[PDB]
């Protein structure tokens, strides 16, 4: 998941 | 294969509930990603029902004590355990999906034997309940009393009302 | 046929568990003999594992409201709620046969659901552990700690024990 | 009926398990044939492969509260505490047929550490007096039968006899 | 019932298995029989495919301690414990129906635990055995060798099989 | 009650299954009807589909051990051992209802050591022999009729049984 | 004890389903209420599901040998074996109530067999019940032989209109 | 493995029953196979009876996050939340093949107050999947309040008109 | 493996029943062995009890199929489909081991409407007299033969195997 | 790993119920021992409680076909089958550990018409003969010896086998 | 895979029951831990409920036996045997994780069995269990034998504040 | 595995119950291992509750028939077979570790009369073997053994070498 | 069943 | 069942 | 069970 | 079972 | 199983 | 879990 | 087991 | 376990 998890 | 090609992004999965196995797993990972760069951000990605309480308190622990901040994020759900380890993540990178769902509630037992055991069992539940209700209140900085008045039930969340709580920080795109 | 001979004799048995069926049995019982003749003892032989606290306190309570004095007597054995009831015949009418088993403990159960609930159960449980342990000191002319000590686990008790103890008066050759 | 004929010649049955409702209606039995006659014997006929010790207690006890003896008699077989009742019987009175079958044995079972404990010594004080009563049945010592219920021991109406459980076997 | 007027004459039924519990009614009903006449003959129809062997000495000695004959017939069959009892009636008043079936054979069980009680409980077994081997090689009038040789693995006889064996002594016909 | 009733008039009954009880009980109404009359017919009554041999042997060296004739009607069914005793009335006076069905078919078995599996294969081969022959007897046919005819199962009509040799009359509206 | 006075008024009851049991019951009481009048009709009420081909069969030669009439009478529902004696009263007096319920199928099986041999024989007979029930029925309904065997191929659901129609019975009360 | 070579040309499947592992796996392919490369679409290719909702959500919520497009396609079924994954495809790029079978329905499962929490959880999963599923098919909500009240079977055909896939596939 | 190595050798087993998994993977060995030289004979070592028709139809439809000469061995025993597909092989190259057992008998096994079960039974009848023309083929008999001889259960040895005509040679010490 | 390297000096190991895959495992690595080498001896170790009567026959029956002569020795126990086998050695190569224990039985079951369970009793009554008359010949004793002596459990120990023929030594 | 990984930096772990295969699986690594460098220090990582006397004492004299000094750390929980094994560590390196909880305990069994004579002799071995252990955890907490009498004579549970307070770990990692 | 590096410094494990498949695979180690050197020790480890009386007796006439000294120790516990195996070690060299338990007793178990007689006596010949040979590992009179098996005997790792059934107790 | 059974 | 038994 | 109880 | 009992 | 197969 | 373990 | 078995 | 074990 990015961004920005990461 | 492909689990552990999102671990070399410093990915780490909890699928499922929360047992003995799959927490050590996860804190395996935990020290492992950390040996290899205590600098970099872990990004801990959580779809859970619940499960074993003193299971998730050995990720908890290994959580706050690593040099990398790890990161949270609920994909799915987190419920029960998986809502405490998600609400644990680093302040400010606790996220959220869109349509994520959280839910928080006080222990719960399925299925003893003299009253001098049940009491002392009692007592032990108790103070686990006492323990998690105080721990979520410092993750979500509010009063212990509201997460008294608020884990007494099964308390559904949607995304936008876990980061209204303080249970996340952020929900994504 | 040979329990109504009996029963015309003003004796009434519990023989087995005490079980709601079997305790407002005997009930019945004892207001249908009080009723016959409301100045006449009335002998309550008693041959039981124990059972259901609840129901105990149902013969309990009638024994101590009803005219007549109910004597006691136990024969094979009078374990948990059964030595209960056989203590709680009146002082000095409370016997035992010479190879007669006594067993007294504290409560057991075989909880639950949430912590909320268990605490109200455990609770619960621990209210019958202590009435039950004072009442019976009561009985025996001990201190309720004495009970809390010798009910702490199962205490078989010979015809001899239970009448140096307080909990029947004499034993019948 | 015919079970009420018979108990009308004072004759009281023990057939099967020793349990708290077989062991009951003996009780029941016994305390009426003694308030028919106080002065008359009762016969005790045993079929039994044994049952709760318990149980048993309550009958022997009341077979030697009563004024009226109480006569033994195996018939088919009797086992554990069924034995230990035949032994119980008024000494003199205490007979078998002859293909009766007698078996005595130590107590037997089918926690914490604390309860496994209680619960040990507690068998053990039962087998202890059970062992003692059947050597005053038997005008035995109490190491005696410790070493003669150690394992199962059958016996056939003679033995018995030889033992001291039973007085006389009917032709 | 019909079975009360069946007992008005004398006839005491054994049918189906021999237990503890089949086994004292009809001991109680055979000393009832001879406390109302010790001096008539008593009537024990068998059908049985056996059952326990306490139980059955328990009818056994009762047959033999009381004053009257006990007659006995088998209808349908007499097995194990069940022939043992067919056996044991008085000797000229053993009768079996013309397409009885009579069954004998050793004990048999289904054992428990220590070597200890295993060889106390095969020992117990083996003198069953041989009293029961011994009883029926009497109640036949052969020897014990035949009985240890004829029971050792189960041994069906017609009736007339039976009565040529000792084991009863007329089949009654139509 | 009105099973009595109908005993009153000499009719027996066997509805279900031939068991050890089903048997005694045919017998002890068979004694019981020759009692009150020796010389007076009696109906046995037969809706059944079979059972054991030895129990229906019972009742067949009743039937003809006693003064009486037996007259046998079959109702519904009568098979296996039920079509035996059916067969085995008196010859003149067995019966079937128009849509009565017969079946005749060879001994079936729903052992441990081989030899044990020998001598029970012999005395089912004698059992089966010993119903052919005695079936034979009762249809006036040859053995080797029999042998052929209940190789397998055998379902015969009201009028497929009375050519057989199995009944005499079918009774009519 | 209510049933008993029914049965003096020659009201007959067959209520769940058809076995040798409650079949025989019910011939039981045909015969009983002919033997008291044989000149005064029978009231056989229906509610039943079905059952056995046999059991019923026993039960519709009684109805067909007898010297009354039988009238059928239907309530709740009459289905196969049920619906089969209904459809047997005597033409004129087979009636059911407004909402009564009629079901005719071909036979079937719960179950079976072993070998190809056994099969056949089984397959065969069943074959036979299977065209014996249609022709019998086909008369009962006045209705050809076709015409059943088209309406029975499945389960047939009926009204009491529909039924009447059919010629299954006379009238609706 | 032939599942491999598959994923290296951007097809990801989805199997049987929605359930948090299977969820993962798709959710994973589906991060995988971005980062391999952001500008080419993911074909997403259904045969599921339905599952778990909120593992169904995880998947969605992936389909909505990535850059790529997901292109979904029903072969076999997309029943339940399965149906929901195969509406919610790239508009333009939703799929059928002639014979899939597509149903959609409402969602489907101690104390009173407890019970009243479930049930009130389970009518907010009920109006969301309504609402969502309304913007996928670009119908009134009272339309699908209407037409998932029971199970509702769709052809390809009927699921194309409805508003649930673009294309049926040809031969 | 050690089986591969004898695969190598051309000989493929088929042990235990014959399934559909079982016998396609003999099948795919079959094809494979043809791939790998069309003129070499195959070794199909059985030792089996038997199983589906079906899947030995397969087996069999593909020894028949190929080019090469499918010898056939038994070791152990060929029951029913084994035995068949034993006969089945390339006569003159149809062997079994001393002490082998072969065993035929007619179909055999362990529904709903009367339709349905006339159908099931006309197919296992089909199978029958298909089975017993085939292993008459295989054998030189004549049908009747195979009729006769698989009516019930046939227990065979290798002499009364050869002598029949289901294999050729009985391999020796 | 360990059991293929005991194969590469022709030891076959049967540990366990006589099955027909535990039989086709033993008689392919019979027939691939014979194939590396048909003139040395093979050592056939069994420690076995018994099983399929028809799994035993298709090992026996290869043992006999094979060129190589098969040595068997018991360790643990030989029953039934088991002990079947391990007499089938070849005489004067059949070996027992000293506390091995042999066990010989008459064949034991755990159906339908009365024609078929007499054709299922003759066959059981035929494998009882052939096997004890097999036996018989392994031992050099009778037919009846064998059917007297397997009529009911028989247990020998090591140096009772030796005695009654169905091995030839005793390892010590 | 990673617990490889944790092997070549010497750390062991425990997870979940103590049974006779997760011991000798554990004493396994610590054999081969000292083999490899019987002077650098051993790690055992500990989450376990409990499980089997013998199979946790076998672990037990392993720790004792070795040169390395072996050092416990709970996580999780240390229950019962897994508690016994946290306790048994080198004085000083025996560590919690802050919300490790830590639960000590009498022996207890599943359930008894045969003649009177065997549970006599299977509640003294049980007895001498009880004996042993609170004994030696005694000597790892420096404490009374007494102390330990009293405190496992029911299930006790234990925070690490209270499990250092006890004695049965040295430090709580932070 | 490592358990294959124990392998090489001859190390053998049995641990859990004696069974046909746990007991040859320590026969197969055993044989391997003098195989590998006959001159050379072998120790074997044992943490066993019992199991099949015929299991462990392959693996003991292993021991003794296989050149190398077999040395034994006990981790955790050895009961019934397993005490058995533990005392059947080289004598000198069989050791326990300090909390280690011992337990032996005499044979127990989970017809026709006739069938159960048999039984009956193949259980006491196992017994007397047991106990006889169980004397002659411990140096001690068959009376001993005959009343110390009796029942349950649950023996210390210091009770064990008194005995005479383990010659020493490791402490370190 | 008359006439005639009975 | 007489004659003779009873 | 008299004296005394009756 | 007289004589004796009873 | 040679010779003849293979 | 360094410092101190490792 | 050798020698001689092998 | 050494020494002496190995
Ligand atoms: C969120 O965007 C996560 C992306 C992961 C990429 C690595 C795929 C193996
Ligand atoms: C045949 O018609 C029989 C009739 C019996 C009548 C008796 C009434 C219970
Ligand atoms: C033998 O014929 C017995 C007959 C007894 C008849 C009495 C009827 C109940
Ligand atoms: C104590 O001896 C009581 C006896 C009661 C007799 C009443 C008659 C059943
Ligand atoms: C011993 O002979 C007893 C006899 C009892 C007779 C009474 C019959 C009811
Ligand atoms: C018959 O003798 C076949 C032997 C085959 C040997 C090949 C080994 C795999
Ligand atoms: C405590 O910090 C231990 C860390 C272990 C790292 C090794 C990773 C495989
Ligand atoms: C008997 O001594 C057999 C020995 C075999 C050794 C091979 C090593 C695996
Ligand atoms: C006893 O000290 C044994 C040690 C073994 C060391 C090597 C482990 C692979």
């Amino acid at each position: 998941f990015t961004p920005x998890a990461p | 294969d492909i689990y552990s090609r999102l671990l070399k992004e410093r990915i780490v999965f909890l699928v499922g509930p929360v047992t003995d196995e799959s927490a050590n797993l996860v804190v395996a990972q935990l020290l492992f990603l950390e040996s290899e760069n205590p600098d970099k951000d872990i990004f801990f990605y959580i779809n859970s029902p619940g499960g074993s309480v003193t299971a998730g308190m050995s990720i908890y622990d290994t959580m706050n004590f690593i040099k990398p901040d790890v990161s949270t994020l609920c994909l799915g759900q987190a419920a029960s355990m998986g809502a405490f380890l998600l609400s644990a993540g680093e302040k400010g990178k606790r996220f959220a999906l869109p349509n994520s769902r959280i839910m928080i509630h006080q222990p719960l037992i399925s299925g003893g034997g003299q009253a001098s055991d049940i009491e002392i069992h009692a007592r032990e539940l108790l103070k686990i309940k006492e323990k998690l209700n105080r721990l979520m209140a410092k993750h979500c900085d509010r009063d212990l009393a509201d997460l008294e008045r608020d884990t007494d039930r099964d308390n559904f969340m949607s995304a936008e009302e876990a980061k209204e709580y303080g249970l996340i920080d952020q929900i994504l795109e």
